[PDB]
């Protein structure tokens, strides 16, 4: 009767996008503009922009109407 | 996200034949209503398509010279609105000149490009009285356009997937030394893609990837390994074959697209003015 | 149209809400931008903890939205005194809110208007995020967001300092304020001005240092504040257990980057410990 977390399983119909925390370690962030100190202070990081861009690049790539 | 969007669920169609069926049905419904109200006046669906292509080009011209500078995503949303509206409506019932302006208006609103109505209508190359008249027409047609879109306002453009593919290529495809030299030509190809029915038949990611690989082929650079290795298509060869077929059919779509001709455009415009005056 | 009006529910500045025969209808610039925002966002979302948009209609620039009717809201639950808020009920409310927020953030949408009256409850005990009139898509660098969003009592400190670019931290700080309201049955930080809100935040939780918020001084409306020790959280919430304190501290971290996301909060031990969240059917009905 307790709660066990289960990740949101939504089909993207495309290649798997690397996790947000791994973008810097995998080298993606070297190809997106660095976030300004004001951006970081507000909580906005370049990882978010990179993750969104990759997710939209890979979304529905394997989908046939 | 596109993968569970209304664009994929309701506005990406199986074939060009289905789009032709929808357009022909719209034309036939208008003909039935005009005859049941009480002749060479009516336009045929191919003439409707020619007029729609011409007025999409005018919509692009309007959005290009729009001050303040229209974001490219707003222009994409407006063009998608125009295509979707004239998938199920005829240029004889609703004039494309007003519908394109209404599409741009609704796109500016939906894409959070805050522009006041007076400064929206100030971009029209017309005297002020025409600008107020056009504003009233746009306000009248805004709800009609929204209803005809089935209240599906979020449009997924290929531009952000294009940026994501460029990031992925820069990170994981060192064979492509500088992916940025692909952008310009790819952008060009994207524009041509926008003139066809591809936005109604293919996912934005597929469109962006096809544009990128067409640019690469035009540059002489071959990137089969990016699909097979980087994109994980060597484990599933069938999916890779389907992707290749999608891209080839998209290139054929761009190849067989026909821009409207000026004389045919003028004749059809005069015919459409006749239709709207008689109606 | 098909709907015939039956009762009057509420009224806001943007719109007036009435119950109609059972649904709820919310009523030179053209169609209202807030209504278009709600339509365009709710058409792309389908989650059990996000309110669904059944239909819309209107005449010319006028437009009305149709939603499924919700029986109550978290504000009425919190303000009610005949109702006892057990840790299980609180956990269930937080769980549903966080599941809806995790789905919403996964699709790169910030609610930016989270508050107890915008968390609606149906007769089946399902909590739904509503009032997406201020919701916006985040993650795009070339998208300036105003900081007027979120009602002051739930506004995150980064917003109060003028943060134009932000992420899910605003929603998570609002969620922390909602949790504090659930625990105390009163608003946590009832500021009457932006300066007063910042003062209450820095006095209850201590003025954040340059180590708790590295670029704090770079924000547009940043104002140097006197140093408060901050009340220990176990004194504020005496009945709360250590797991709940861990969750609250995560939700109320001053660095928005370090502030726990909806997924991270869902993975916290507080939700997996016993007692489990009460089923929606057994949730309190005012
Ligand atoms: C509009 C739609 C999302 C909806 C459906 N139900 N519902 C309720 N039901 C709770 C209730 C029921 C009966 C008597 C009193 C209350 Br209270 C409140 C509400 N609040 C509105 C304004 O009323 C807030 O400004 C923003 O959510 N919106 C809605």
């Amino acid at each position: 009767a307790l709660y066990e977390y289960q990740p949101l399983q939504i089909e993207t119909y495309g290649p798997h996008v690397p996790e947000l925390e791994m973008l810097g370690r995998l080298g993606y962030l070297n190809h997106v503009r660095a976030a300004s100190p004001q951006d970081l202070a507000g909580g906005y990081t370049s990882s978010l922009a990179c993750h969104r861009a990759l997710q939209d690049a890979f979304s529905g790539l394997f989908w046939q109407p | 996200m596109y993968h569970n969007s209304s664009q994929k669920r309701h506005w990406t169609f199986s074939s060009e034949e289905q789009l032709a069926r929808l357009r022909a049905d719209a034309n036939r419904k208008f003909r039935c209503k005009a005859v049941a109200n009480g002749d060479p006046v009516f336009l045929e669906p191919h003439e409707e398509m020619t007029l729609c292509k011409y007025y999409e080009k005018r919509l692009l011209e309007f959005c290009s010279v729009f001050k303040p500078a229209m974001p490219r995503s707003v222009v994409g949303t407006a063009c998608m609105y125009f295509k979707r509206f004239y998938l199920n409506n005829s240029v004889m019932e609703y004039h494309p000149r007003i519908i394109m302006l209404t599409c741009a208006f609704l796109a500016c609103k939906v894409d959070e490009f805050n522009v006041s109505s007076p400064q929206f209508v100030g971009n029209l190359r017309e005297s002020p009285l025409g600008q107020e008249k056009a504003l009233e027409q746009i306000l009248e047609y805004e709800l009609l356009l929204i209803q005809q879109l089935n209240f599906h306002l979020i449009v997924h453009n290929p531009y952000r997937p294009f940026e994501g593919f460029l990031i992925d290529l820069k990170t994981r495809y060192p064979i492509l030394e500088n992916p940025e030299i692909l952008r310009k030509t790819a952008d060009d190809f994207l524009n041509r893609i926008a003139l066809t029915d591809a936005y109604l038949l293919y996912t934005p990611s597929q469109i962006a990837l096809t544009a990128i690989l067409s640019s690469a082929s035009r540059a002489g650079i071959t990137m089969e390994s990016y699909l097979s290795e980087s994109l994980m298509l060597k484990e599933n060869r069938t999916c890779l074959s389907q992707l290749l077929d999608i891209m080839k059919s998209m290139r054929n779509l761009v190849k067989k697209y026909e821009p409207p001709r000026s004389e045919e455009v003028a004749v059809l415009k005069q015919k459409l003015e006749r239709c709207h005056s008689a109606e | 149209k098909r709907y015939e009006k039956l009762d009057f529910l509420g009224e806001g500045q943007f719109a007036t809400v009435y119950k109609a025969r059972i649904v709820a209808i919310k009523k030179k610039d053209g169609i209202n931008r807030t209504a278009l925002r709600e339509i365009k966002l709710l058409q792309e979302l389908s989650h059990p903890n996000i309110i669904g948009l059944l239909d819309a209609f209107g005449h010319k620039s006028n437009i009305s939205l149709v939603f499924d009717f919700m029986e109550t809201d978290l504000e009425v639950i919190i303000k009610d005194n005949s109702l006892v808020l057990t840790p299980s009920h609180i956990k269930a409310y937080m769980l549903m809110t966080l599941q809806g927020l995790e789905y919403l953030h996964q699709h790169w949408i910030l609610h930016r208007d989270l508050k107890p009256n915008n968390l609606l409850l149906d007769e089946n005990g399902v909590l739904k995020l509503a009032d997406f009139g201020l919701a916006k898509s985040f993650g795009s660098p070339n998208r300036a967001y105003t900081h007027q969003v979120v009602t002051r009592w739930y506004r995150a400190p980064e917003l109060l300092f003028g943060a134009r670019m932000y992420g899910v931290g605003v929603d998570m700080w609002a969620v922390g304020c909602i949790l504090a309201e659930l625990l105390l049955r009163v608003p946590f930080l009832p500021g009457d001005s932006d300066l007063d809100q910042l003062t209450r935040i820095f006095e209850t939780l201590g003025t954040p240092t340059e180590e708790q918020w590295p670029d704090m001084c770079s924000l547009p409306d940043y104002v140097t504040f006197k140093s408060f020790p901050g009340i220990p959280l176990h004194h504020i919430f005496s009945a709360a257990g250590d797991d709940l304190l861990d969750l609250i501290q995560g939700l109320f971290l001053f660095n928005p980057c370090a502030r726990i996301t909806a997924t991270q909060a869902l993975k916290m031990k507080y939700f997996s410990n016993r007692p489990g969240p009460t089923p929606g059917c057994q949730l309190p009905r005012p």
